[PDB]
RNA sequence: GUAGAAACUGCGAACGGCUCAUUAAAACAGUUAUAGUCUACUUGACAUUUAUAAGGAUAACUACGGAAAAGCUGUAGCUAAUACUUGCAUUAUCCUUUUGGAUAAGUAUUUGUUAGAAGGAAUUAUAACAAAGAAGUAACACGUAAAGUGUGUAUCAAUCGAGUUUCUGACCUAUCAGCUUUUGAUGUUAGGGUAUUGGCCUAACAUGGCUAUGACGGGUAACGGGGAAUUAGAGUUCGAUUCCGGAGAGGGAGCCUGAGAAAUAGCUACCACAUCUAAGGAAGGCAGCAGGCGCGUAAAUUACCCAAUUCUAAAGAAGAGAGGUAGUGACAAGAAAUA
């Protein structure tokens, strides 16, 4: 297909070794574009040899379609991706797998396991 | 018990922090340090809400863990550290130097400064205390104690301070020609030349300050900061140059674009 | 009734569960720390002397030193009192406790053997147990081994191979930190000298 | 070296959250003072009367146990620590005049005698003399420039705050007109006590203090304010409830630790309730989040998550019914089908 990519309020942030910006995707008369296509388009535009170093979030399709706004981060490398990004975002990217989903039952267990009441 | 409160509600936070109502229920209570909470911003909001470098408090912590940002050429790692009225903030990874200043609308802005200027901070002496041995110490607005100040320095003077050595370089008086910057009033952020000083016995002393365009505004004596002499400000200023404009004619220059 | 006798010298202890009351009759009306001839409790125990060091009453309440009663009493327990484990700093709690006098209420009795008898008891006076772990302080090791300040004792330690670590060593970092502190004091001295010097110069 | 259950130690748990019972010059608000005080974390200054490194004593752990039961714990044996406790240069000044000799040595705090950059005013800062004198000044742990940090420490200052405090401001009621004063009421003097001032308390003394400009009482279905409804302008009514201040944790009272509590998911006792019990004894405080009963005209899920906001810590990495997300939800509010 065909669409247009637009980068707004772009700024490089070496402190997080990131590059922050806002995405506007013009896809008139056609449905919202999957994140893979915008990933490769951004890779071509910014001359990146690898595609797992970006993260995309906050994608909204607006009213009436033909437009989508979102936020993207360009990372120096995958090591920076893992260092400076949260676990849920890494799981979204698929870079890692889900951890244990016990939740507040861990807190319940910790309350049960009063010190010197469980010798182990 | 009824000890010290340790939370700040968002709407109870200082107005110049510019925190939005719906962005959570709490504001970052600045740690105790060089400056008052009311007359300072925590560097978390300095580089999350102003510089937009960080998007979340955790990203602020991410920045701070690496000993990058230095407040007065020394490394700060506390997330809620009060940066204060005027001083230098050096970010080494991006190699940028900021001076914290006030805009004409009474808000804290990081103003770009050169590396050469990032060594010349200004401190407003608030007290002169003589300790044992007739040794004199100047207590400044920075909460900083400078021992062995020059005996000519008075209680409302200002002193240029070298960040590397922590020494005074020169001092600035408060005559009727010394230009000052107002810090906390209706006229917070204005830069003027001091038209007159009225000293009321036992109450606040008032000073009338003349602007560049010859408009006069009065303020309390404790709310001013000597910046330079009549020749020039000793520090650089933001783009407005401390010149406040009537709202009826700010609109015209906003419209013309 | 379940007398727990401890030989601290042999680092060991043994339990004797008895039911006869005339066997323990000489123990009655003896406070904690009293020495008694523990011969009536058994034939093989004739000769030994036992110090009564504690016990628990019928309901399990322990015994203490101060209270000179024969029954249970309640009293406030402080942070330094022996029969109490505070749950937070400065907390005091009122608990029941049994007096130091022994009667026909002790579900258990703690005793330590002070004087050796004439017979041997298997596992009570035959074998001995060591420290189960060696001392950790360098001065303690030096006292144990008697090698003065000759050489490092890091290779004369006790292991299970795997060995503990020694505190209060003579480590080069421990020396250089003291040296650096001395130099810091000195340099602070010179800066406080010539800073007041230049202050005196600028006084005029 | 990498980690590391437990435990000792450190910090926090005095924040937050909830509710509005009490409360009528009280609380609160604006406006002061603290020259009458305390102040953890954090920040800046910066110290005084065996040493190639000092002492016991304890947890965890091991073995023997008791009790129906509990966040119960006895005895014996060892070991650490930034737990507890002892303890090891030097600087300044006078003069011949870069330099030689000479002289002196307590941080706060208290007492007596003196001299005296700032404030509005000092019995101020500070200095001298004569007496006392705490607590300290590292016997502690990791590593940044192609020396640093952490932890701890005396004092001052800053900061986060707090306690008292000045002036002014409140609803109805006189079928409440005289109150207070032995039992402190008003003031003086001396002291005690406090962090500090003060009848705060004690002793002596004096007879004062308030009041029709409403004292003292009574009522409030009264927490105060920011605010809300209704408004042409005046007004009238409301404000339990996002924020701020106050108060309380069934009702009272008392207390420990701590920088900070008269704390309540801290302790002690009484009253009223109320749980377990083998009947000997233990244990409790939802006006926190859900949820239940009751009361009623009258009000939701015994849900998910720390991702955001932010707090605590030994501070990236852990927690947080704070908080957020969803569920119920015709409380209100906005847009908007039935052509």
């Amino acid at each position: 297909d065909q669409f247009t990519i637009r980068v707004k309020k772009y700024m490089s942030n070496p402190l997080l070794r990131r590059k922050q910006f806002a995405l506007e995707i013009l896809h008139p008369n056609k449905g919202s574009v999957a994140k893979k296509e915008v990933k490769e388009r951004l890779a071509k535009m910014y001359k990146l040899n690898n595609v797992n170093t970006i993260v995309l979030f906050g994608f909204k399709t607006l009213f009436g379609g033909g437009r989508t706004k979102g936020f993207g981060l360009i990372y120096k490398n995958v090591d920076a991706v893992k260092k400076f990004e949260k676990k849920y975002r890494l799981v979204r990217e698929g870079l890692i797998d889900k951890e244990t989903k016990a939740g507040r039952r861990a807190s319940k267990e910790l309350k049960n396991r009063r010190k010197k009441v469980r010798g182990t | 018990g009824k000890g010290i409160k340790k939370h700040l509600k968002r709407v109870n936070a200082p107005s110049h922090w510019m925190l939005n109502k719906m962005g959570g229920q709490y504001a970052p209570k600045t740690s105790s340090g060089p400056h008052k909470l009311l007359e300072s911003i925590p560097l978390v909001i300095l580089l999350r809400n102003r510089l937009k470098y960080a998007l979340t408090f955790d990203e602020v912590k991410m920045i701070l863990i690496q000993k990058i940002v230095k407040v007065d050429n020394k490394v700060r790692t506390d997330c809620t550290f009060p940066v204060g009225l005027m001083d230098v903030i050096h970010i080494t990874k991006s190699n940028e130097y900021f001076r914290l200043l006030y805009d004409i609308k009474g808000r804290f802005v990081p103003h770009r400064i050169t590396n050469e200027e990032s060594k010349y901070k200004l401190c407003k002496v608030k007290k002169i205390l003589l300790r044992k041995g007739r040794l004199s110490i100047a207590v400044t607005h920075d909460g900083r104690s400078i021992p062995y100040i020059h005996p000519d320095v008075k209680v409302n003077d200002t002193v240029r301070l070298d960040l590397e050595t922590g020494k005074v370089l020169e001092h600035l008086k408060f005559q009727v020609g010394s230009l000052v910057m107002v810090t906390a009033g209706h006229s917070v952020g204005r830069v003027g030349v001091i038209s007159s000083i009225d000293k009321n016995m036992g109450t606040y002393d008032i000073i009338h300050v003349k602007d560049s365009r010859n408009k006069v505004f009065a303020t309390r004596l404790s709310n001013v900061f000597v910046i330079g002499d009549n020749t020039k400000p000793y520090i650089s200023l933001p783009r407005e140059k401390g010149i406040k404009l009537d709202i009826i004619e700010e609109r015209r220059n906003r419209l013309k674009a | 009734m379940k007398l727990n006798i401890s030989n601290p010298l042999n680092n060991v202890q043994k339990s004797i569960e008895i039911d006869d009351e005339k066997k323990l009759l000489p123990f009655m009306e003896k406070r904690i720390g009293n020495a008694v001839p523990g011969d009536s409790i058994g034939e093989e125990f004739t000769g030994y002397v036992f110090r009564i060091t504690g016990g628990n009453d019928k309901q399990g309440f322990p015994m203490i030193q101060g209270v000179l009663t024969n029954n249970r009493v309640r009293l406030l327990f402080k942070k330094g009192m022996k029969c109490y484990r505070p749950r937070k700093k400065g907390e005091r709690k009122r608990k029941s406790v049994r007096g130091c006098i022994v009667g026909q209420d002790l579900s258990a009795l703690n005793l330590t053997l002070v004087k050796k008898g004439v017979n041997e008891i298997p596992g009570l006076t035959d074998k001995a147990v060591g420290k189960k772990l060696g001392p950790k302080r360098a001065s303690k090791i030096r006292k144990l081994f008697n090698l003065d300040k000759s050489d490092d004792v890091r290779k004369y330690v006790i292991g299970r191979f795997i060995k503990p670590k020694i505190q209060r060593l003579v480590t080069e970092k421990r020396l250089l930190r003291k040296r650096n502190l001395l130099q810091a004091k000195e340099k602070r001295r010179l800066e406080k000298k010539q800073q007041l010097k230049e202050y005196k110069q600028l006084l005029n």
